[PDB]
């Protein structure tokens, strides 16, 4: 069938202050099918206790999820959101840039 | 203002890894309220709303046996389909469906929607009288004639225009304190230089709800879409919402832009630019 | 309240 690919934004919920406890997303819309693979890391490492949104969809049916964690920022740390799809060729790195 | 109640389902067949994945979720306008998911452990439908929690066990025990008979009719559509569509065993396949209605700020019933996809496509939609069906393509005309001889619009009819507009009214009631209210955006602009005689102007727009929002750049009054890049409003994970809209101008011409932000929750549209 | 009148097989 026609394949869409995921449009990825990882962002903090509140604006970012250093030690400051705050919450870290991922954002994942307009794909399809529906499975999908979305890791939250920290200094190229995955972080454990990810939470997810239940899977729903938009007008044109394409599907949608949040991913989410718990963190306070630092000016060291680095943030990113590893997503793979059956339309991404390899795993798509987006990285997180507070000053956007 | 005006309210909208949906409901979305997904079914997603997984050959040989067992049986299709079945997903719902309720909304009331930006809110989600109410969730299922057949590989989650309760096997319930869940409360998602602190406005909902009250319903009692009657409640619960409803919502449960019809998104479980749901997931069921989608099992069997999943091969119905297959079949129609002359498709192997082994590829996966997704059903979904949306229905809802939407009412007034005075109250009043104002449309009511049904709509069906099949990967990921139109397949059959209940027209805007709720009285007859669209089907997308000659598999979908097989079904409509099933539904017109079951009387499926005068069921959809019936529901829309009955429990769901009562049902939808009673939670705009129970959660007043917090589905009434619009959040209006914080907004601010950021600049970036991105050469020697270039710069990227980006307009924020954060903590604001409903979603609906409208955020439009001109230069010297005239709309632009010469390098409007504008990001899909995202949810900020606490009920909120956040988008932005950027621009590429000239060093030197920056006052020369505006950023023209439209949502319900402003006493009046604002225009950003850079001071 | 979901719908539970209309689970008529495509």
């Amino acid at each position: 069938m026609i394949q869409r690919t995921p449009k990825i934004q990882v962002y903090s919920r509140h604006p970012a202050e250093n030690g400051k406890s705050n919450f870290l997303n991922c954002y994942v819309s307009g794909f399809h099918p529906s499975d999908i693979e979305v890791d939250l890391l920290k200094n190229g490492e995955r972080i454990e206790k990810v939470e997810h949104s239940d899977l729903s969809f938009s007008k044109d049916w394409s599907f949608y999820l949040l991913y989410y964690t718990e963190f306070t920022p630092t000016e060291k740390d680095e943030y990113a959101c590893r997503v793979n799809h059956v339309t991404l060729s390899q795993p798509k790195i987006v990285k997180w840039d507070r000053d956007m | 203002g005006s309210h909208s109640m949906r409901y979305f389902y997904t079914s997603v067949s997984r050959p040989g890894r067992g049986e299709p994945r079945f997903i719902a979720v309720g909304y009331v306008d930006d809110t989600q309220f109410v969730r299922f998911d057949s590989d989650a452990a309760s096997q319930r439908m869940e409360p998602r709303a602190p406005w909902i929690e009250q319903e009692g066990p009657e409640y619960w025990d409803q919502e449960t046996r019809n998104v479980k008979a749901q997931s069921q009719t989608d099992r069997v559509d999943l091969g119905t389909l297959r079949g129609y569509y002359n498709q192997s065993e082994d590829g996966s396949h997704t059903i979904q469906i949306m229905y809802g209605c939407d009412v007034g700020p005075d109250g009043r019933f104002l449309r009511g929607y049904r709509q069906d996809a099949y990967d990921g496509k139109d397949y059959i939609a209940l027209n805007e009288d709720l009285r007859s069906w669209t089907a997308a393509d000659m598999a979908a005309q097989i079904t409509k004639r099933k539904w017109e001889a079951a009387h499926a619009a005068e069921q959809q009819r019936a529901y829309l225009e009955g429990r769901c507009v009562e049902w939808l009214r009673r939670y705009l009631e129970n959660g007043k304190e917090t589905l009434q209210r619009t959040d209006p955006p914080k907004t601010h602009m950021t600049h970036h230089p991105i050469s020697d005689h270039e710069a990227t102007l980006r307009c924020w727009a954060l903590g604001f709800y409903p979603a609906e929002i409208t955020l439009t750049w001109q230069r010297d009054g005239e709309d632009q879409t010469q390098d409007t890049e504008l990001v899909e409003t995202r949810p900020a994970g606490d009920g909120t919402f956040q988008k932005w809209a950027a621009v590429v101008v000239p060093s030197g011409e920056e006052q020369r832009y505006t950023c023209h932000v439209q949502h319900e929750g402003l006493p009046k549209p604002l225009t950003l630019r850079w001071e | 309240k979901t719908n539970g009148n209309a689970f008529i097989g495509k």
